[PDB]
C-alpha cells in the first residue's frame, strides 16, 4: 500500500536548496555555534581551547583567528565569519577576536529585528549607515594622544595590552624582549626582519634578545672550524663553495698519462687558489648560503676561517641585514663594497643543543633581531610567538603614520559607543532607526564579554559603565582584578585605534554578506 | 519538540478551539525569552518572575468580558 | 550542518577536570621510582623494546601518551634532559600533584581557572626566591663537591650498589673539557661493549673505536705514536664529475695504467714522509692501501665515524687534513701514550691512551644489552649534573630538603595573605610535600609519622633539613653528602607549573579525524 | 601470569585498581545528581531510547532511570531508595555524602592510611556528629505553622517550588486535617498516603484538593445518575463481583430425564439477583464493587437509580469504607444461616457526584462520617509536568508524615551540615595521632553538599560558603551568647541568614537516617580491595 509525496522538479545527483528566511534563523545559529566558543577567547582574563590538526599535531591558543586557522568548518555561512577574522590577521595584526564578536553579535541581534518584520535590504542599509557613523565618530572619539615614536617608551606602553590579552599575567616581561628586539632596526621600517627562535629549557622568564638572528646549526669545516672570534669581518654569498661545477652537461675526460697524473692535482690548484684569495681579502668568516665543497674545504679551516652551513634561500637575507655584507653568485672576486662587518659569531649552546650566533654588536648594529624564548612546553612557547607576532604587528601599524593614535581599549570605547551609536538612530527617521538602535547594543559584547570572563555579576558591570559615560576619557571600563568597574585611564590600558576601525569594518563587512544571501544552494562530496 | 505537540492535544479537550494558537503562543513565549536565560542570572528566577505574568495577564484576560445570553449563541 | 562529523568536544567542567585527573595517570605511574627505594620500570614498545631505563624522560617517552593534557608532561620532563640532567622524574610528580590539589578548589567552585593560574603564578616565583637563599659557593671548597653532588645523583640509580666506582668515573671526564670558567658536554664519548660488568668499565683517557680491516700484519701497538687524521680514499675512488678516460694509440694505455697506479703511489708516499705511526682516516682505502703502511709499521683506518676521528684530533691535537699533497708537520697528534689493540667481548678497540686532551672517552662494559644502555642513561643523568655543578657552584641541600624549606616559606606568606588566594598559596605548599610524600612511600618508613614530625621541626628551624632513610628518621641533608645543584630544583618548579597551569588554561578540547 | 583462576570472563582486580574503579564508579551515579539538589538546582529529561521523555528533579527516581551499571554505582541506588523508606526527601543528597565519604577516605589509603583506621575514624565521627545533633534539633520540637514550613522546604529545588505556598497547604491539609489512623494504639499519618490524582490541561495553581476520595471510575452504564448528593448518602463497598454465576468447579451438570436444562439456566441467574437485591434493600445509594456488575445484573443496580461501579481498586474500596464507616464486604454469607446484608454495612456521605476533568471524569465522595478523606487533583500542561508535580507532592507528602511522627526538628539549608563540619574537627579531633586525619574527612566530606547548594549557581560562590564557616563556627571558640549561630544559606540571595527566621526546615529523621545509612555504604566499600567477577552462562554455541 501507498502512498509517497513525488518530487517538486529534479536536479542532478543531489543539492541543497534553502529559503532564505529558514535558512537566516537556521544559519544565524550555525554563527551563533562559534560564537559561545570565541567569546571565552577573546580579552586577557578568558581561556584557551587546544585543537588537534587533522594530522594529529596538538595547538593551544587564545587567538580567535587562529583557532578557526586550525578549524576545518562545513557551514557556507559560518565559513563567511571565518574568512573575516583570517582576511584581517594578515591585514592587521590584532582585532581578529572583535571581529568575530561583532559579527557573530550583528548577525544575533538582527534576528530580532528581521524576526519583527524588517526585510534584509531594510537590515542592511541600517548596519551599514551605522558603519559610516561608527567609524567616523571614533575618528574623533580618540581623545588618546598620538604619541610620537621613539625608544622603547611609547612601544612597551601600546605593545603591551596587544599582548596582555592573551599570554595575561606575563604582560611586563613579555613586551619588553618585543620593544626591545624592535629598538635594534634604526628607522619605512619592515616587520618581517624580527624572526623569533624559541628552545625548550628552564621557565618563560630565562628568555633573551640578541642583535642579530640565531642559528640551530653547527659551524660546517668540522674540527677545522674556529666557532670563537672576536669582531670578526664577514662575507657571505650563495654560489657553491666547491669547484665551479657545470650547471649544464659537462664531466672530465683524459687522454694520456700527463693528463690523469696532473689532473688530480689541478683541482688541488684551483681549490686553495680560490680560498686563500678570499682568505687574504681580510675575511675572517665565510657564511655559505648554497653547496659546500669538501675538496676546498681543506683549505679554509687552516688559516682560521669560520664557515656557516647553507641556511635557506630566505634567512640568508634576513642574515645578510645583520651582517652589513651583501651575497654574490660566482665564487671569487670578492669586493670589500660587498662586506661586512660582525661582532661576534661564538657558539654557545642553550638546552644543550650546538648553536652559533651573531649576538650584540660594538658596532654596525644588525638591522634584523631575534628574541631567544626559552620555554618548558612546546605549546606555549608556540602561543607566546603569536602573541609576540600580534606585538611586532602593533609596532607595524605605529610605524606607518599616522596611525599612531591611541584609543580607550579595554571595553572603554566600545562601551562609549553603545550610546554615540545611539542617538544616530535616536534621531534619524524612518524604518531603519530600529536596524541602528540594534547595531548599538550589538556592542554589548566587548563589555559584558569581559565581566563574565571574570565571574563578574554581570547584570552589576553593564549598569555601571552606563553610568560611567563619565566622558572623562574614558575613563571608564572593568579591570577583572578588581572590585565593581576599574578605569582604563589609571591602568595605562588603551588599545590602538587603526585596529579597533579595522575591526569595526570587517564585522560589520562580513554580517552583512551573511544577511545579504537568501538562498544557499550547497553540493555534495 | 514532543512535549508541545502535547500541549495541542492537551488544550483541545479543556476548550477545543485554541488548537493553532496555544502552540504558536508557547513556542514564541521561549524564542523572546531566551537571552535573558544566559544574560539573565538562572533559569529559576525566570520561574518566579512567570507566576507575577501569567496572573497578571489573566487579571487583563478578565477585564475584555462579555456576557453570553445563553439565537445569539 | 557544522560541525563536522565527526569530532570529540568536552566544553565545560569536562576538559578541565578530565585533563587535570587525565594527565594525573602518568604522573601517577612514574610517582613511585624516586629516591632511594626507587622502583625501576619495564616496556616493550612495538617490537622488542625491552628498555628500562629509570630516567623520567626515558620512562615517559615510551608511554608514548596520546592524551593532550598527558603528553604535556612527556613534554615538561623532555625538557628537564635539557636544562638539568637529573629531576626529570620529580618534575612530573609536582607537575601532577599541582594540578591534582588544584581540583578541590576547582571543584567546590565556582571558580574559574584564571583565578587558580595566577594564583599559583605568583607562589611559583615566590619559592623560586626562596631557593636563590640557600645555595651557598663554597664554604669548605674543595674538587670534591661536584664529587659528592653526583653521589646524589646516582644514588638510588641501577648503579648505586657499585656507585662509588660510576662517581668517579663520571667527574673525570667532565673536568676534560674547558668548561671551566665553556665547553660541550658531547667531547666525553660514551662507547658500548657487549660482554663485561658496571665494574669492569674502562674510563680512557684518550679514544675509542673499531674500523674495518683487510690485512692484520699491522703494528698492533705503539708507544708515543704519530697519528694523522687524513680523511681520504685512496683505493681508486672515481673522480666526482662523471671522469672518463679516451684513449689513443697502442702503446698508451700503460702509459695511464702505470699513471693511475703512480697517482696513487705517489698519495701513499706522502703519509710516509709525515712519520706517523698509525694512519686515522674517515673514509676507505683498502687493498694495497693498507699492504704498503702496514709493511711501514702502521695500523691503518677504515674511515673512522663522523664524531669519533673528531675526538682523536683534540686528544691528540692533531687536526683532520682532508688534503694529502700539503700536509703539513704540524698537524699530526702523537698525545697518544699507548695504542694499542686489546680485543674485548666479541669485539676489538683500537684504544688511545693519554694527557692534554678534551675528550675522555669511555668504553662502558655491561652483563645484558639492555643494561649496559641503563648504565649509559644513568650517567647522562651525572656527567650533565656535575657539568652544572661547575657552572653554578650554587648547591641546594636536596633530599627532600629544599622541598620541605620552600613549603614552610609560602605556607608563611600565606596566611598574612588570607582570602580566595590563602588556599592557592597554600597550594604549591602542600604540593611541595608531592616529593618527601612517595619518596618515602616507595622506600618504606612511615611517611606520616615522618612529615607530621619533619614539618613540627622544620618548621621551628632545620632549614635545610630532607628524609635520609639511611638511618631511618630525618636529619639536615646539608651535613650529609647530599647536594642537588641549584638549577634542577630552581628550574624544575617554574617547569612543573608551567604546565600545572596550561592544563588549567583549557576550556575543552577539539579533535580531528586520522 | 596467573595461572589463577578463572578465564574469560572471570576476572579480579587488586587493591589499588579497585578502590579506584570503586570511587570512580561511585562519583559516577553521584556526579550527575550532583546538580539537582538546592533551590538553584534543575531537573532533567531521560528518554526511554524509544522517543519517550520523562522530566524530573527527583535523585531516587532518576537514578533508576540511570540503569546502575556497576556493583558500586548500583549499591548507591540501592542506598537511595532506602533513604524514601526513613523519609521520602534527600535521596538526591544521601547519595553525595556517601559518594564524598568514599572519595576522601580512599584519597586517605592512597596516602597509605589503612581502611581498618579510617573505617573507624567515621564510626566514631559518626556517633559525635549525632551527639550534635542533640543539640541542634531539639530546639526544633515546638516551634500547623512550622509544619507548612516543612512542606514548603520540600516543594523547593522542585517544580512546584514556584507556586510552593500554594501547593505547600494542599498537602498540610489533606494529611493533618482528613489523614489520621490507629493500628494497635498508635497514632500515625498515612504512610501509604492519600489518593492523588493528575488532570491534564487546565491551570496550574488550580489544583482542586478535595474533602473526600477520588475513585478513579467511571459509572458502569449510562441509563445510572451521575450523582447522588444532598445528605446522609448509602455507600456500599462490595467485594462480592456480583456480576453473574457459573457452577461450582469439579462439579460437574449432567441431565436426565429432563427436559430440565431451563429449570436452572434461568436458576444460575436468579441466585445471582436474588444476593444482588438483597443488597440493594438496605441502602443502595451508591454500590462499588472491586470485581464488577454484569449487564444483566446492572440494569437492576440501573432501574432503582443506583450508582453502580463495575470493578474498582481494591485499595481504594478500603480507604473509602474505612471513612464512611460501611465495611467492604467480601462474601454475602454472614454467620449461617444468612443471606446477607445489614444497614450496618453501609457508610456515610454528603455526595457521590461524578466530575469531569477534560475529556475524562471521575467520580468523587465528598463528606464521610469519619472526617478523613482527602484527594488531590493536579493539573497542567502535559503528562510530562503533571507526572513530576506528583513527584514533588510523594516527596513532599513525606517529609511532613516523618515530622508528625516525630517532634524533632531540624534547621535544614546546609546549616546542620555546616555546623558538624566545623564542630567535629575542632573539637573531634581529641584522639589525634592518624585517627584524627581520618576524622577530619569525615567533616569535610560533609561541606560536600553546602558546596554544590552554591556551584549551582553559576556565579562565583567560592565565598558564600567560606562565610557559611566563620558563622557557624561561632558558635563555640576560638581564641549567655547570645548565641550568634544556627543561621544558614539563602540560596535564592546571597550571603547568609538564620534559617529558622524563615520557613526552610528539615524533618531532624531525615538528617539521621541519611548521615547513618551515607556511613555503612562508605564502610562496605572501603573494606573493598578485590572484586572477582566471572562471567554468566553462555549460549551454547556448540560446534557439534
Ligand atoms: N588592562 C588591559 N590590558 C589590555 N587589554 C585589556 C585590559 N583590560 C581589558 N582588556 C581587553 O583586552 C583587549 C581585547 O582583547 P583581544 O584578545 O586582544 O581582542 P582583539 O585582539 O580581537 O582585539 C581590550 O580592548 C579589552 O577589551
Ligand atoms: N641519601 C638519600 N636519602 C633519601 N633520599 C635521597 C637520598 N639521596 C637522594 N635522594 C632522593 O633522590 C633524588 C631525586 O631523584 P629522582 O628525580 O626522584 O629520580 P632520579 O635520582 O633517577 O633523577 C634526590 O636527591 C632525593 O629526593
Ligand atoms: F584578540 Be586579539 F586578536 F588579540
Ligand atoms: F630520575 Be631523575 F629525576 F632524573
Amino acid at each position: 500500500l501507498p502512498q509517497n509525496p513525488n518530487a517538486g522538479l529534479f536536479k542532478q545527483g543531489y543539492n541543497s536548496y534553502s529559503n532564505a528566511d529558514g535558512q537566516i534563523i537556521k544559519s544565524i545559529a550555525a554563527i551563533r555555534e562559534l560564537h559561545q566558543m570565541c567569546l571565552t577567547s577573546m580579552g586577557p582574563c578568558g581561556r584557551n581551547k587546544i585543537i588537534v590538526n587533522h594530522l594529529g599535531k596538538i595547538i593551544i591558543t587564545n587567538d580567535a583567528a587562529t583557532m578557526l586557522r586550525e578549524l576545518d568548518i562545513v557551514h557556507p555561512a559560518v565559513k563567511v565569519l571565518v574568512m573575516a577574522t583570517e582576511q584581517q590577521k594578515i591585514d592587521m595584526g590584532d582585532g581578529t577576536n572583535l571581529v568575530m564578536i561583532l559579527a557573530g553579535e550583528l548577525l544575533n541581534v538582527s534576528e530580532k529585528l528581521i524576526s519583527m518584520g524588517l526585510s534584509a535590504v531594510e537590515i542592511i542599509q541600517g548596519y551599514n549607515m551605522a558603519r559610516k557613523f561608527t567609524l567616523k565618530e571614533l575618528d574623533e572619539m580618540v581623545v588618546g594622544e598620538i604619541t610620537d615614536k621613539n625608544d622603547k617608551n611609547e612601544l612597551l606602553k601600546m605593545i603591551k595590552p596587544v599582548i596582555s590579552s592573551k599570554k595575561y599575567g606575563s604582560e611586563d616581561i613579555l613586551s619588553e624582549l618585543v620593544s626591545e628586539a624592535v629598538s635594534h632596526v634604526l628607522p619605512y621600517f619592515n616587520v618581517d626582519s624580527i624572526r623569533v627562535v624559541k628552545i625548550m629549557g628552564g621557565s618563560l622568564s630565562n628568555s633573551t634578545v640578541i642583535k642579530g638572528m640565531v642559528f640551530n646549526r653547527e659551524p660546517e669545516g668540522h674540527v677545522k672550524s674556529l666557532s670563537e672570534d672576536k669582531k670578526h669581518k664577514v662575507a657571505v654569498f650563495t654560489c657553491p663553495l666547491d669547484i665551479a661545477n657545470t650547471e649544464t652537461k659537462g664531466t672530465v675526460l683524459l687522454h694520456n698519462a700527463q693528463e690523469m697524473l696532473d689532473f688530480s692535482k689541478g683541482e688541488e690548484k684551483q681549490i686553495d687558489a680560490m680560498m686563500k684569495e678570499i682568505a687574504d681579502m681580510g675575511v675572517e668568516c665565510i657564511v655559505a648560503g648554497a653547496g659546500v665543497g669538501e675538496l676546498a674545504l681543506h683549505y679554509l679551516n687552516r688559516y682560521g676561517i669560520l664557515v656557516l652551513k647553507v641556511p635557506s634561500k630566505f634567512e640568508l637575507r634576513r642574515l645578510c641585514r645583520v651582517c652589513g655584507a651583501t651575497p654574490l653568485p660566482r665564487l671569487g672576486a670578492p669586493t670589500p663594497e660587498e662586506l661586512g662587518l660582525v661582532e661576534t659569531v661564538k657558539t654557545m649552546e642553550i638546552g644543550g643543543d650546538r648553536v652559533t650566533v651573531f649576538k650584540q654588536e660594538q658596532g654596525e648594529i644588525s638591522r634584523t633581531s631575534t628574541i631567544i624564548l626559552r620555554g618548558a612546553t612546546q605549546n606555549n612557547l608556540d602561543d607566546i610567538e603569536r602573541a609576540i607576532d600580534d606585538g611586532v604587528a602593533a609596532v607595524k601599524g605605529l610605524m606607518k603614520p599616522s596611525g599612531g593614535k591611541l584609543l580607550p581599549g579595554a571595553g572603554a570605547t566600545e562601551i562609549e559607543l553603545i550610546s554615540r551609536i545611539t542617538k544616530y538612530g535616536e534621531r534619524t527617521p524612518g524604518l531603519l532607526q530600529l536596524a541602528i538602535k540594534q547595531f548599538a547594543v550589538a556592542f554589548e559584547v566587548v563589555p559584558r564579554t569581559l565581566a563574565e570572563t571574570a565571574g563578574l555579576d554581570v547584570n552589576e558591570v553593564l549598569p555601571n559603565l552606563y553610568a560611567a559615560h563619565n566622558v572623562t576619557e574614558p575613563g571608564a571600563v572593568k579591570t577583572d582584578h578588581l572590585y565593581k568597574g576599574v578605569d582604563i585611564d589609571g591602568e595605562s590600558d588603551e588599545g590602538v585605534k587603526d585596529i579597533r576601525e579595522e575591526n569595526i569594518y570587517d564585522m560589520l563587512a562580513t554580517k552583512k554578506f551573511a544577511i545579504n544571501v537568501a538562498t544557499e544552494a550547497a553540493t555534495t562530496v | 519538540a514532543k512535549t508541545l505537540v502535547d500541549i495541542s492535544r492537551a488544550q483541545d479537550a479543556e476548550v477545543g478551539d485554541g488548537t493553532t494558537s496555544v502552540t504558536i503562543l508557547a513556542g514564541e513565549l521561549m524564542k523572546e525569552a531566551k537571552p535573558f536565560l544566559e544574560e539573565g542570572i538562572s533559569s529559576h528566577l525566570i520561574m518566579k518572575g512567570y507566576r507575577k505574568a501569567v496572573s497578571l495577564a489573566v487579571e487583563k484576560i478578565n477585564e475584555l468580558a462579555v456576557d453570553i445570553t445563553s439565537e445569539l449563541l | 550542518v557544522f560541525m563536522n562529523a565527526s569530532q570529540e568536544r568536552t566544553t565545560g567542567r569536562q576538559a578541565q577536570i578530565s585533563n587535570i585527573t587525565a594527565a594525573k595517570a602518568v604522573a601517577d605511574v612514574i610517582r613511585t621510582c624516586l629516591g632511594p627505594k626507587a622502583m625501576l620500570k619495564m616496556l616493550l614498545d612495538p617490537m622488542g623494546g625491552l628498555v628500562l631505563t629509570n630516567d623520567g624522560h626515558a620512562i615517559l617517552r615510551e608511554i608514548d601518551v596520546a592524551h593532550p593534557a598527558a603528553k604535556s608532561m612527556l613534554e615538561l620532563s623532555r625538557t628537564q634532559d635539557e636544562e638539568v640532567g637529573d629531576g626529570t622524574t620529580t618534575v612530573i610528580i609536582l607537575a601532577g600533584e599541582i594540578l591534582a590539589q588544584c581540583a578541590p578548589y576547582l571543584i567546590e567552585k565556582n571558580i574559574h581557572p584564571v583565578i587558580i593560574i595566577q594564583a599559583l603564578k605568583k607562589a611559583l616565583t615566590d619559592a623560586l626566591e626562596v631557593i636563590k637563599q640557600v645555595s651557598k659557593p663554597v664554604d669548605v671548597e674543595n674538587d670534591a663537591a661536584m664529587k659528592k653532588l653526583i653521589q646524589a645523583s646516582i644514588g638510588t640509580k641501577y648503579v648505586i650498589h657499585w656507585s662509588e666506582k660510576m662517581c668517579e668515573l663520571a667527574l673525570d671526564a667532565v673536568k676534560t673539557v674547558r668548561k671551566d670558567l665553556i665547553d660541550i658536554k658531547r667531547y666525553v664519548r660514551v662507547e658500548k661493549i657487549p660482554g663485561g660488568d658496571v665494574l669492569d668499565s674502562r674510563v680512557l683517557k684518550g679514544v675509542l673505536l673499531n674500523k674495518d680491516v683487510v690485512h692484520p700484519k699491522m703494528s698492533r701497538h705503539i708507544e708515543n705514536p704519530r697519528v694523522v687524521l687524513l680523511d681520504c680514499p685512496l683505493e681508486y675512488k672515481k673522480g666526482e664529475s662523471q671522469t672518463n678516460i679516451e684513449i689513443e694509440k697502442e702503446e698508451d694505455w700503460n702509459r695511464i695504467l702505470q699513471i693511475e697506479e703512480e697517482q696513487v703511489q705517489l698519495m701513499c708516499e706522502q703519509i710516509l714522509a709525515v712519520r706517523p705511526t698509525l694512519v686515522i682516516t674517515e673514509k676507505g682505502v683498502s687493498d694495497l692501501a693498507q699492504h704498503y703502511l702496514l709493511k711501514g709499521g702502521c695500523s691503518v683506518l677504515r674511515r673512522v665515524k663522523k664524531s669519533d676521528n673528531n675526538r682523536i684530533a683534540r686528544v691528540t691535537g692533531a687536526t683532520i687534513v682532508n688534503r694529502v699533497e700539503d700536509l703539513k708537520e704540524s698537524d699530526v697528534g702523537t698525545n697518544c701514550g699507548l695504542f694499542k689493540v686489546e680485543m674485548i667481548g666479541d669485539e676489538y678497540f683500537s684504544f688511545l691512551d693519554n694527557g692534554s686532551g678534551k675528550a675522555c672517552t669511555i668504553m662502558l662494559r655491561g652483563g645484558s644489552k639492555d643494561i649496559l644502555n641503563e648504565i649509559d642513561r644513568n650517567l647522562q643523568d651525572a656527567m650533565a649534573v656535575a657539568r652544572n655543578v661547575m657552572l653554578s657552584p650554587s648547591l641546594s641541600p636536596g633530599g627532600g630538603a629544599t622541598e620541605m624549606a620552600v613549603s614552610v616559606k609560602l605556607a608563611e606568606k600565606a596566611k598574612q595573605l588570607e582570602g580566595i588566594q590563602q588556599w592557592p598559596y597554600q597550594a604549591v605548599a602542600d604540593a611541595m610535600e608531592c616529593i618527601p610524600r612517595t619518596l618515602i612511600q616507595n622506600a618504606g618508613g612511615d611517611p606520616i609519622r615522618l612529615l607530621s614530625q619533619l614539618r613540627a621541626k622544620h618548621a621551628q628551624g632545620n632549614f635545610t633539613t630532607g628524609i635520609d632513610g639511611d638511618k631511618g628518621k630525618i636529619v639536615d641533608m646539608v651535613s650529609y653528602g647530599i647536594w642537588e645543584p641549584e638549577v634542577i630544583k630552581q628550574q624544575s618548579v617554574k617547569t612543573a607549573i608551567e604546565s600545572a597551569c596550561l592544563l588549567l588554561r583549557v576550556d575543552d578540547i577539539v579533535s580531528g579525524v586520522r | 601470569s596467573r595461572s589463577d583462576t578463572l578465564f574469560l570472563g572471570g576476572e579480579k582486580i587488586s587493591g589499588d585498581d579497585i578502590r579506584n574503579q570503586n570511587v570512580l564508579a561511585t562519583m559516577a551515579v553521584a556526579n550527575v545528581v550532583k546538580s539537582s539538589l538546592g533551590p538553584v538546582g534543575l531537573d532533567k529529561m531521560l528518554v526511554d531510547d524509544i522517543g519517550d521523555f520523562t522530566v524530573t528533579n527527583d535523585g531516587a527516581t532518576i537514578l533508576s532511570l540511570l540503569d546502575v551499571q556497576h556493583p558500586a554505582g548500583k549499591i548507591l541506588v540501592e542506598l537511595a531508595q532506602q533513604q524514601d523508606r526513613e523519609i521520602g526527601d534527600g535521596t538526591t543528597s544521601v547519595v553525595i555524602i556517601a559518594s564524598e565519604l568514599l572519595k576522601r577516605a580512599n584519597e586517605l589509603v592512597k596516602n597509605k592510611i589503612h581502611p581498618t583506621t579510617i573505617i573507624t575514624g567515621f564510626r566514631v565521627a559518626l556517633r559525635e556528629a549525632i551527639r550534635f545533633i542533640n543539640e541542634v534539633l531539639s530546639t526544633s520540637v515546638d516551634t500547623k505553622e512550622t509544619l507548612i514550613n516543612i512542606a514548603k522546604t520540600s516543594m523547593s529545588s522542585k517544580i512546584i517550588g514556584a507556586d510552593s505556598d500554594f501547593f505547600s497547604n494542599m498537602v498540610v491539609d489533606a494529611l493533618l486535617a482528613v489523614k489520621t489512623q490507629n493500628s494497635k494504639g498508635e497514632i500515625k499519618y498515612p504512610v501509604k498516603a492519600v489518593n492523588v490524582l493528575k488532570a491534564h490541561g487546565k491551570s496550574a495553581t488550580e489544583s482542586l484538593l478535595v474533602p473526600g476520595y477520588a475513585l478513579n471510575c467511571t459509572v458502569a452504564s449510562q441509563a445510572m445518575p451521575k450523582r447522588i448528593a444532598g445528605g446522609n448518602v448509602k455507600i456500599a463497598c462490595l467485594d462480592l463481583n456480583l456480576q453473574k454465576a457459573r457452577m461450582a468447579m469439579g462439579v460437574q451438570i449432567n441431565i436426565d430425564d429432563p427436559e430440565q436444562l431451563e429449570q436452572i439456566r434461568k436458576r444460575e441467574a436468579g441466585i445471582v439477583l436474588e444476593r444482588v437485591k438483597k443488597i440493594i434493600d438496605a441502602g443502595a445509594q451508591v454500590v462499588l464493587t472491586t470485581k464488577g456488575i454484569d449487564d444483566l445484573c446492572l440494569k437492576e443496580f440501573v432501574e432503582a437509580k443506583i450508582m453502580g461501579v463495575r470493578r474498582c481498586k481494591k485499595e481504594d474500596l478500603r480507604r473509602i469504607a474505612r471513612a464512611t464507616g460501611a465495611t467492604l464486604v467480601s462474601s454475602m454469607s454472614n454467620l449461617e444461616g444468612e443471606e446477607t446484608f445489614e444497614s450496618s454495612y453501609l457508610g456515610l456521605c454528603d455526595e457521590v457526584v461524578q466530575a469531569k476533568f477534560s475529556d475524562d471524569e471521575c467520580i468523587l465522595i465528598k463528606g464521610t462520617s469519619k472526617h478523613s478523606s482527602s484527594s488531590i487533583i493536579l493539573r497542567g500542561a502535559n503528562d510530562y509536568s503533571l507526572d513530576e508535580m506528583e513527584r514533588s507532592l510523594h516527596d513532599s507528602l513525606s517529609v511532613v508524615k516523618r515530622t508528625l511522627e516525630s517532634g524533632n526538628v531540624v534547621p535544614g539549608g546546609g546549616c546542620v551540615e555546616a555546623a558538624l563540619n566545623i564542630y567535629l574537627d575542632n573539637f573531634a579531633t581529641t584522639v589525634g595521632s592518624r585517627e584524627q586525619l581520618a576524622i577530619a574527612e569525615f567533616a569535610a566530606a560533609l561541606l560536600i553538599i553546602p558546596k554544590t547548594l552554591a556551584v549551582n549557581a553559576a556565579k562565583d560562590s567560592s565565598e558564600l560558603v567560606a562565610k557559611l564557616r566563620s558563622y557557624h563556627a561561632a558558635s563555640q571558640m576560638a581564641k549567655k551568647r547570645r548565641s550568634y549561630r544556627n543561621y544558614g544559606l539563602d540560596l535564592i540571595r546571597g550571603k547568609i541568614v538564620d534559617e529558622i527566621h524563615a520557613g526552610v526546615l528539615e524533618p531532624t529523621i531525615s538528617k539521621v537516617k541519611s548521615l547513618k545509612s551515607a556511613l555503612e555504604a562508605c564502610v562496605a566499600i572501603l573494606r573493598i580491595d578485590t572484586m572477582i567477577t566471572v562471567d554468566p552462562e553462555p549460549p551454547k554455541e556448540d560446534p557439534h
